């Protein structure tokens, strides 16, 4: 069988993007770019958009990793600009289906 | 969980895999092959990051540079290949 | 004694704030990121100072 | 007790001058790996000259103490963030033990 | 530098914050049967080796 696979992501709006669409790859996406260019802001733009429960998404920097920081803070609203915002994936089913 | 979904699920889907993997600097070039050809062996798709492009003769690659401009921030996203 | 009490923490305490406003000065312009800047903020809380 | 101490009478806080935004809280969440790891240097340096001038009047005139700090896992880090921090570390006449 | 077994944990890098899960500190399987040594060399401001 042929499993379904996620063909891009999309970012609208977020913290440095307005409307951005990676391609992601079959097997391996890699991202590059010196500190603070927003890697991590598009893995949680992915995840967000994967389990939008706002009690579970806590974006954490990986250090203090599970290490209580007490900042009161997901984290989340400041990755975030003022008005709209969108946070899309492609999936191509098994079934053929995008 | 995808072995004891497979009842539930129809026969005709194959659920999405995916992982991710952030400072994947702090891996090796061994370490990162080794992932690699399990994730593949595996069809597990996988989003790496690290400062410098680790993986530059696999998958598909991008590089992103943001830039201060006009009182905001702007993020540039360049693609990269392996060989020129 | 009360008086004195009042007037040593005061002065403690500018003498600290001194001492930190000095030592802020090796960390200007540190580019790190989007960072460009660190500094220790010392205040006073009013709690405490009324 | 805590109202005994006069150091509980102040308040202190880390702010970072971050991009185009003006001197903002330094929030562990609100920062990338990077720049978390050298904001952290930073308040280590910052903590150990405070260490040195306080026990210097009890030492005497012409000892300067040892000043060495570690980074492990350094490759989280861009190649201007490690030049930045050599910077500093000489600066500082300070020794890095990086991995 | 500070020969103290209460405080030296060496837990993974990652976990650098977490919590033991496990009882041990990680260090006795760094070290070999018999007697070691870790020792540092140090010259002063005085110049004292
Ligand atoms: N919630 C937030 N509030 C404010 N600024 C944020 C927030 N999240 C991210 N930023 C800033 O956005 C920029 C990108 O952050 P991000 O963590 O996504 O970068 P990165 O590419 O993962 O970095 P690194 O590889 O160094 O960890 C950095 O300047 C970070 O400070
Ligand atoms: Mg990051």
């Amino acid at each position: 069988i042929e499993r379904g696979k996620f063909r891009s992501l999309t970012l609208v709006n977020w913290n440095g993007f307005f409307a951005r669409t990676f391609d992601l790859d079959e097997l391996v996406t890699t991202l590059s770019g010196g500190n603070g260019a927003g890697k991590s802001t598009t893995m949680a733009a992915f995840v967000t958009a994967l389990i939008p429960d706002l009690t579970l998404l806590h974006f954490r920097n990986t250090t203090e990793a599970g290490a209580t920081s007490g900042s009161r803070d997901k984290g989340l609203h400041g990755k975030l600009r003022a008005g709209v915002c969108y946070s899309t994936l492609d999936v191509i089913n098994s079934r053929h289906q995008r | 969980w995808e072995e004891e979904s497979r009842r539930l699920r129809g026969k005709d889907i194959s659920p999405c895999r995916l992982l991710f993997l952030d400072q994947a600097a702090r891996l090796d070039a061994k370490s990162i092959a080794t992932l690699f050809e399990l994730c593949e062996r595996l069809q597990m798709q996988l989003i790496i990051a690290a400062p410098e492009n680790i993986s530059p003769e696999k998958g598909t690659t991008y590089k992103l540079v943001r830039k201060v401009f006009k009182n905001h921030e702007h993020v540039h996203v360049v693609g990269l290949r392996g060989f020129g | 004694s009360s008086k004195s009490v009042a007037n040593i923490i005061r002065k403690t305490i500018q003498r600290e704030q001194n001492r930190i406003r000095m030592l802020n000065q090796g960390l200007q312009a540190v580019s790190f990121g989007q960072v460009r800047g660190v500094r220790l903020n010392v205040n006073v809380r009013e709690s405490h100072a009324i | 007790e805590e109202l005994l101490d006069y150091r509980n009478y102040l308040e202190l806080d880390v702010e970072v001058n971050r991009g185009s935004d003006g001197w903002l809280k330094a929030e562990s969440g609100a920062l990338s790996t990077g720049e978390a790891i050298g904001t952290g240097m930073s308040i280590l340096v910052m903590v150990v000259q405070s260490w040195e001038e306080e026990s210097r009047r009890l030492r005497g005139k012409d000892i300067s103490p040892c000043r060495l700090l570690f980074l492990d896992q350094a490759a989280r880090l861009d190649a201007k963030s490690i030049a930045t921090l050599f910077e500093l570390c000489e600066r500082l006449q300070m020794q890095l033990i990086i991995a």
